[PDB]
């Protein structure tokens, strides 16, 4: 609800790092 | 707000290409 | 008549104000941190934005705002780096206690301005004696800890060291920014030690100290580890594992300081795991291994995957100049226990990388029977700065824990590896590391 | 045949080229040798046949590699 | 959650998604689990490749934690910002930029012979306008000794060559007697610490030039935009807007089953929580609980 | 900052130093008693010696609570700001309500009088566009990514061209 933690809005929030983490997960099993 | 995701890589270390000044300032002056 | 949540909700009425000065700032930030407000975030966190929104300074001024949030135990790099600049062009009206507490202040944050620390640094080494040795012990710590190896200031800071009678707690952080550089210097560490014979008023000093002496790898005083177990309830646990860390890699056989190190680590990961950093909980494996003493069920099994966890990630990081290191070394070490061509070398270099039985991966292990040995190399930053060039204490710390899972180290540091001109001479040096800690290889 | 490697031979990687080249040869020919260097290659080696010629080399290698990454990232 | 491999690198970052996957990790193994086993496999190409692409987790969060310094008074701000670019490069596993990119040249002509496809290979990774001046000047010294100049080191006409091109670093204004005296070394410590005293003073002036030369594209570039929609009527604007937006959300929406794209959802409603967050309470801001 | 700090009653503040609040500290030989009065409140508490250095046991780590990034943030502020040095000159423009009256209608050509209604309706336009601040979240998101890109370098987030350079004279002019 409201008041929710602090490290969940430490968060950068628009970053990517998932689209990075998809493409690393479906890159390196198929490159090895 | 949000912005499009992009997930790729820069190789080349190049100036940041600082851009042109635009003449809104003048224009509004004038 | 006295009460502290009525002026803390005042200085929230203060601070919130739009147009604060740097004086106003400055002396809330003070009365910040004499007051101990650590449960109220907001608060300093106000202050420390309108410290940041500032443009004046004074010297009294920047000085006592560092100093508040130096001792307050505020951790915010933008706004204390963001204060450098008006360090940087205020700095020669500092006073010399002022820029003492200006430039350790900042060097505690670890800010990369090195502008600041080129010319505190003349500053501080063209006019010596008017600075008392906490002065030049905080100069020294906040040039160690700010991204400077410098040694200018050290030696010169040796020489006053050595010269007249300190305290202690300028002794503990002057050792403490020598433990940082990493010198190891034996003649000033000698003239640094004897301060410690009064007693410290704060364990803190003892236990910085102790990490330092443990991480330049002398040995312990014996007062200073009864300095730490005397009231061994009062030091943060992320300060006692550092502590325990410096008594078990300089050999401490007070077991009861151990314990009592312990007493209060292990509620603290009993309460919540979580807060301490990981390489904290490697530190904590290490003087569990060393000292040897009892741990909960819960914390020893934790502490030593959680050793497994920081080896693989300080693995992972390398800085590929060791990368280089540690497959020259496996080359070597795999002409040594003889592979006279490439593809051989290449067939014995894949077969040395066997994981230890924690977790980690180990860069060269070798295996015959029941023993197992393995090679270490230690390539710049784990040795000493000055000219003996010596292993720093991290090198016997990662020895004595691998050699409680079974294996023989043999460490090559390597200022003397590199050195050799060839490959068989190379070869020759690992079989005298080899063989001298484990003659059945 | 022409070999051409990086570094001069070792007496096992010889015997390991001659056993790993007989497969690129349809019969039981004794393929002959002309070692040759040529440091643009970044170790391995480049068998000529004069008539084929099988790149076994590392630069190769990993230029095939570094194609094959880019044609996967403009993919996923 | 992590695979094992992710979680060995966001130990001394201080990112918040990362620092909440190591503290969930670490509550999964004081509460009774086993580490997995590490794995002493992926051959070179792999493994500096899975580098790349796990740094990459790691410093593109660490970027929007770091606010730029756009349009202030004083270089120490600039100084804030590429300190806080270097952390985050130290945290993220790479080394000091300098022997970084010292290793990427390297790295990129280790199979380079003469020295005109050592300016060729490494024309990525150096400025155009030195390379263009490197190029004329060794087409002098080509000019000088008729013959294609080796890359070797001890040949006279590489070492009229190095003597020329020092010349050209001086005329770039960078002094090459600190640098190569620092990567060179010297016999006593004193001397080490009195060229490095010099050396750190140009890398610092280099550091803040770059990165001064990031915030004000920054400036020229968001000035630009900001003169190209102040020139649109207000409706255009919002009409404009909440397309964009609104085909961003659709791009996110038609992903069922990427992380990503739930990730962006949960971001979303993160954001509308901080706008109601701020409407509840507008004196001090977001609730945070403590 | 660093777990081990050595500061706290030694070369420490003695007194105030703005006029919105005082303080006075009691430098005796083991104890220490602050005494800070602000206005309308008064605090006066008692501290040991060792009660400063266990306060920085504990960090508090401050940190940002931003709604979409620092970064973005940051972006936003610069557009705010050059939202506030054009909204400064869009603040000199001559007031024209003056000349509304009759009194100018009947006395102006009439194109004249076209030309002065439309470059009124063009001010109410650029002040209209120019306080649009709920687009400004907007506008930083086209800056965010391409920089973010940058910095997502393959050899160094925090690289340029000097250190290259730098780093390019230091590997050509050694042996190779």
């Amino acid at each position: 609800a409201d008041a929710k933690a602090l490290d969940e809005l430490r968060k950068p929030k628009f970053s990517s790092k998932y689209l990075i983490q998809h493409v690393s997960q479906k890159l390196i099993p198929a490159v090895k | 707000y949000l912005a499009p995701l992009r997930s790729d890589f820069t190789e080349e270390i190049t100036a940041p290409k600082v851009a042109s000044a635009s003449n809104l300032v003048n224009e509004w002056n004038n | 008549e006295n009460d502290v949540p009525a002026i803390l909700k005042e200085i929230d009425s203060l601070v919130s104000r739009e147009a604060v000065s740097a004086k106003e700032v400055s002396d809330a930030a003070v009365a910040l941190t004499y007051l101990q407000v650590k449960a109220n975030r907001r608060l300093w966190g106000k202050v420390l934005e309108k410290a940041g929104a500032a443009q004046d300074y004074d010297a009294a001024s920047l000085t006592n705002l560092l100093w508040a949030i130096n001792t307050g135990g505020v951790e915010h790099f933008k706004t204390v780096a963001e204060l450098a600049g008006p360090a940087v062009s205020l700095l020669p009206s500092l006073s010399p206690v002022q820029l003492s507490i200006v430039v350790e202040a900042l060097g505690g944050a670890g800010v990369k301005n090195y502008e600041l620390y080129n010319k505190a640094s003349a500053v501080v080494v063209s006019k010596i004696g008017e600075f008392k040795p906490a002065e030049i012990a905080r100069v020294l710590y906040g040039v160690a800890f700010g991204g400077v190896n410098d040694v200018a200031l050290a030696k010169a800071a040796g020489k006053v060291f050595a010269s007249t009678e300190v305290d202690s707690r300028t002794a503990a952080q002057a050792l403490y920014a020598l433990a940082k550089l990493g010198r190891a210097d034996k003649a000033t560490v000698d003239a640094l030690l004897k301060s410690f014979k009064k007693g410290t008023e704060s364990a803190s000093d003892a236990a910085a100290a102790s990490f330092a002496l443990g991480s330049l790898s002398f040995k312990a005083e014996k007062a200073i580890v009864d300095a730490l177990k005397a009231s061994a309830g009062d030091l943060a646990p992320a300060q006692a594992v550092e502590a325990a860390y410096g008594l078990a890699l300089s050999g401490a056989t007070d077991a009861e300081a151990f314990k009592a190190l312990f007493g209060v680590v292990a509620p603290a990961i009993e309460k919540a795991p979580d807060a301490l950093e990981v390489s904290s909980l490697a530190q904590l494996h290490v003087a569990s291994t060393i000292s040897g003493a009892k741990l909960p069920a819960a914390v020893g099994s934790f502490v030593a995957k959680a050793f497994g966890l920081a080896a693989d990630a300080a693995r992972l990081k390398r800085s590929s100049a060791e990368s280089a290191l540690v497959a020259d070394v496996a080359a070597a070490t795999a002409v040594a226990f003889g592979a006279q061509y490439r593809p051989e070398v290449a067939s014995a270099v894949a077969s040395y990388v066997k994981t230890a039985p924690d977790g980690s991966v180990l860069d060269i292990a070798i295996t015959k029977g029941d023993a197992k040995v393995l090679v270490q190399a230690v390539p710049s930053s784990l040795l000493t700065s000055t000219t003996p060039a010596k292993p720093l204490g991290h090198v016997a710390a990662y020895s004595k824990v691998r050699e409680a899972q079974g294996y023989a180290v043999a460490v090559v540091p390597a200022n003397e590896f590199e050195a050799l001109p060839d490959q068989k001479a190379k070869a020759q040096y690992v079989l005298a590391a080899i063989k001298k800690v484990a003659p059945s290889f | 045949c022409t070999v051409i490697t990086a570094e001069p031979l070792d007496k096992l990687e010889r015997v390991e080229l001659t056993k790993k080249a007989e497969k690129f040869v349809d019969a039981g020919f004794k393929l002959v040798m002309q070692e040759k260097i040529d440091k643009k290659l970044l170790g391995g080696f480049v068998i000529e046949f004069s008539d084929r010629r099988v790149d076994m080399s590392t630069a190769k290698k990993v230029e095939e590699f570094n194609n094959f990454v880019n044609k996967l990232v403009l993919s996923i | 959650a992590v695979s094992k491999k992710e979680v060995l690198y966001f130990l001394s970052s201080k990112d918040a998604e990362s620092s909440t996957a190591v503290k969930s990790y670490l509550k999964s193994l004081y509460a009774g689990a086993q580490v997995e086993a590490t794995e002493t496999d992926a051959s070179e190409l792999i493994a500096q490749l899975e580098k790349k692409y796990l740094s990459a987790q790691v410093v593109e969060p660490g970027v929007h934690n770091i606010a730029l310094p756009l349009g202030e008074s004083g270089s120490a701000p600039v100084k804030r910002y590429a300190a806080e670019l270097f952390n985050l490069g130290a945290q993220a596993g790479f080394e000091c930029p300098f022997i970084e990119v010292s290793k990427k040249f390297g790295q990129e002509t280790a199979t380079s012979e003469t020295v005109k496809d050592v300016l060729n290979k490494t024309k990525s990774y150096v400025s155009a306008d030195y390379n263009a001046a490197l190029n004329e000047v060794l087409s002098s010294v080509e000019a000088e000794i008729n013959g294609p100049v080796l890359f070797d080191g001890k040949t006279e006409g590489f070492k009229k060559f190095a003597a020329k091109a020092k010349a050209v670093a001086v005329s770039r204004g960078l002094p090459a007697d600190t640098i190569l005296a620092y990567c060179a070394g010297s016999a006593n410590e004193d001397a080490a610490d009195k060229v490095s005293k010099e050396f750190f003073t140009w890398f610092e002036s280099a550091y803040t030039a770059d990165a001064a030369a990031e915030v004000k594209a920054i400036e020229a570039e968001a000035a630009s935009i900001l003169d190209r929609h102040l020139a649109k009527p207000v409706a255009q604007i919002r009409k404009e807007q909440a397309s964009a937006y609104a085909s961003l959300l659709k791009r996110a929406e038609t992903a069922k089953g990427a992380k990503w794209a739930e990730k962006y959802l949960e971001d979303v409603k993160a954001v509308q929580w901080f706008d109601a967050s701020v409407a509840e309470a507008p004196a001090s801001g977001p609730k945070v609980a403590a | 900052l660093t777990t081990f700090t050595f500061s706290g009653l030694q070369d420490a503040p003695v007194a105030a130093l703005s006029g919105s609040i005082k303080l006075n500290v009691a430098a005796k030989a083991g104890k220490a008693e602050v005494t800070v009065a602000a206005g309308a409140a008064k605090a006066a508490t008692q501290v040991s010696a060792a009660a400063l250095r266990k306060l920085s046991g504990s960090k508090i780590s401050l940190a940002e609570v931003a709604r979409i990034s620092v970064l973005h943030s940051s972006i936003q502020n610069y557009l705010l700001s050059l939202s506030n040095e054009r909204y400064q000159l869009l603040s000199q423009w001559p007031d024209f309500t003056t000349m509304y009256g009759k009194d100018f209608y009947y006395r102006a050509h009439p194109e004249d009088l076209k030309k002065f209604y439309d470059a009124a309706d063009e001010y109410y336009k650029l002040y209209e566009t120019v306080t649009e601040f709920d687009s400004l979240s907007a506008l930083a998101s086209q800056v965010v990514p391409n920089y973010a890109a940058r910095r997502r370098s393959t050899v160094h987030p925090a690289i340029g061209s000097t250190v290259a350079d730098g780093a390019f004279t230091n590997f050509l002019l050694s042996k190779q």
